[PDB]
């Protein structure tokens, strides 16, 4: 059924589960035409399908040929992310293809359960959290390989860089949560927090800079600061 | 016309034949119905007056033999029974006539009533659907369960509806996801009318033979089978021009035929509003839209 915070834990035990974020995959500008009506014009997207327990991210890249001469694109995308899952989830060995996947919309549950009817073993999920993955795109490096991709393809990351050598998967995907809803929230000040000290760099084969343990706690106080404040702004308390 | 003697009525019960029905009391001088229109299938149903626990009933088709009901007191019910013996049959019915202890099947000449609600049901796809090849007739209960109902426990008591399921693999060819689930014209017109009813004609039996075992037993898993029935055709932008016309009058009559006070738990709303406002088909079931929005405004 759905997935909250009762059986939150559930999330980092030893049965393989993907999320699925679809917010990034149909993506566009809104503007003004010459005659003054409106058009959107899109721009390139991403499947967000993320492993909690080991920080393994699949991110596929919608490339804005998949849009061209199609309809109702808002509904499209969403069967486009649930044919893109089903096709990773073909593509992975037995022993790798998760039991659950937990979609963060509901709108996609029916267009994956649809794809997924090969797979009656594999459940597939909604939650109650409100998971800030559609932040995602304020990752520099993430949205640097969206942007610059002329053709669809698959990238594969993962977003805990080295974390898992010193805290346990509940503890990263915590402080994964806290960024990312940090740069949702407050993206150029939450960028500012990350790279203001020069000393403290990103590694190239990382996404997020290299601090020791104890500056990441100052940095999430940093980020808790950031959310309060904004909170406080946004409601005049 | 046929008639359907009774050996006798031991106990209380209301009687139904069709959409008429009647009050028999404990031990009353009641001998059976007469005047059955033959050229129609028919049903005779039951609810005990002091325990309306189990509506039941049997269809059946006078053209195919001489039928009596007979109180068994073991099982606690009014039981159908063919006689072979004609000469008895026609002797025991003489009798019966003569005494006037039947009760005439009730129809006006202007009424098509019972037609248009059976045009397309025939006993040899009825007995398809309940088997027990041993009996010419069909009896039909309140909790009789269906094969679907079975799959998600006795199988020999079971409707055998044919399964529709939205989200199934006979529903949904692979590389048609999204095509096959928002339009479902292919489950229909390949997967159902060509490969399992073969025509329209006995689809719409069977869509037919549902509702009238909702209505007259309240069998929910026939209501089921009814409104899925239905919103596989609404859900499906190809369908041939006579079957959405012959569905209008299908429903229509249904419809005006429905108790008013049973509307609550006879009705789906969310199939009838997608269907009626929703659905390719929202413009072409005119009558049944005028019916349903004059009469059950309030479902939607
Ligand atoms: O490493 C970079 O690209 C970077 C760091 C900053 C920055 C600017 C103002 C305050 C804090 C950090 N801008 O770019």
């Amino acid at each position: 059924g759905a997935m909250n915070s009762s059986n939150y834990a559930e999330l980092f035990n030893n049965d393989i589960k993907l999320f699925v974020d679809d917010t990034n995959v149909y993506r566009v500008t809104v503007h003004k035409t010459f005659e003054g009506n409106v058009a959107t014009k899109a721009i390139n997207g991403c499947i967000f399908t993320l492993n909690p327990k080991t920080g393994h991210l699949f991110l596929k890249i919608i490339h804005t040929s998949v849009w061209a001469g199609q309809k109702r694109l808002s509904q499209l995308a969403k069967w486009k992310t649930a044919e893109e899952v089903s096709a990773l989830v073909r593509s992975l060995p037995k022993e790798e293809q998760p039991k659950q996947i937990i979609v963060t919309r509901k709108a996609m549950l029916d267009p994956l359960e649809v794809h997924m009817l090969d797979f009656p073993n594999i459940a597939i999920r909604p939650t109650e959290l409100r998971l800030p993955f559609s932040a995602a795109m304020s990752i520099d490096k993430l949205s640097d390989v969206v942007m610059k991709a002329t053709e669809p393809q698959m990238v594969l990351f993962n977003i805990y860089d080295d974390w898992l050598d010193r805290i346990s998967s509940y503890t990263a995907f915590s402080r994964l949560t806290l960024l990312l809803r940090a740069l949702k929230t407050n993206e150029e000040s939450a960028k500012m927090i990350l790279l203001s000290d020069p000393t403290i760099t990103i590694k190239s084969y990382h996404l997020w800079p290299s601090f020791t343990d104890e500056q990441w706690i100052t940095i999430e106080s940093q980020m808790r600061d950031l959310i309060l404040t904004e909170y406080g702004r946004k409601y005049n308390v | 016309m046929n008639t359907v003697p009774f050996t006798s009525a031991p106990i209380e019960v209301t009687i139904g034949i069709d959409q008429y029905s009647f009050n028999v009391k404990e031990n009353q001088p009641f001998h059976g119905i007469k005047d059955i229109p033959i050229g129609h299938v028919h049903v005779i149903h039951f609810q005990h007056a002091d325990n309306s626990s189990m509506r039941y009933g049997y269809w059946f088709d006078c053209r195919m033999g001489n039928f009596y009901i007979q109180y068994d007191p073991k099982d606690g019910l009014y039981k159908m029974m063919e006689e072979r013996d004609g000469a008895k049959f026609e002797n025991i019915v003489h009798n019966f006539k003569e005494r006037q202890m039947m009760v005439s099947y009730p129809k006006i000449d202007e009424d098509d009533t019972w037609y248009n609600l059976t045009e397309f049901v025939q006993m040899d796809k009825i007995r398809k659907i309940v088997r027990k090849d041993e009996n010419q007739f069909s009896y039909v209960d309140s909790s009789m369960t269906t094969v679907q109902e079975n799959e998600l426990s006795d199988p020999a008591h079971s409707l055998n509806y044919t399964v529709i399921n939205f989200k199934s693999r006979e529903a949904i060819r692979p590389g048609h996801e999204m095509e096959d689930f928002l339009d479902k014209s292919y489950y229909l017109n390949t997967v159902m009318l060509q490969g399992i009813f073969k025509n329209s004609s006995n689809y719409f039996g069977e869509l037919q033979f549902a509702f009238l075992n909702a209505m007259f037993f309240g069998n929910y898993g026939s209501s089921l089978q009814w409104h899925a029935m239905i919103e596989l055709i609404c859900s499906s932008a190809t369908v041939p021009k006579h079957m959405l016309d012959k569905l209008d009058e299908i429903l229509y009559y249904q419809i005006k035929t429905l108790p008013e006070q049973y509307s609550d738990i006879l009705l789906n709303e969310r199939v009838w509003n997608i269907c009626l406002y929703s659905s390719f088909q929202k413009n072409s079931l005119h009558n049944t839209e005028k019916i349903m929005e004059n009469k059950y405004p309030e479902l939607l």
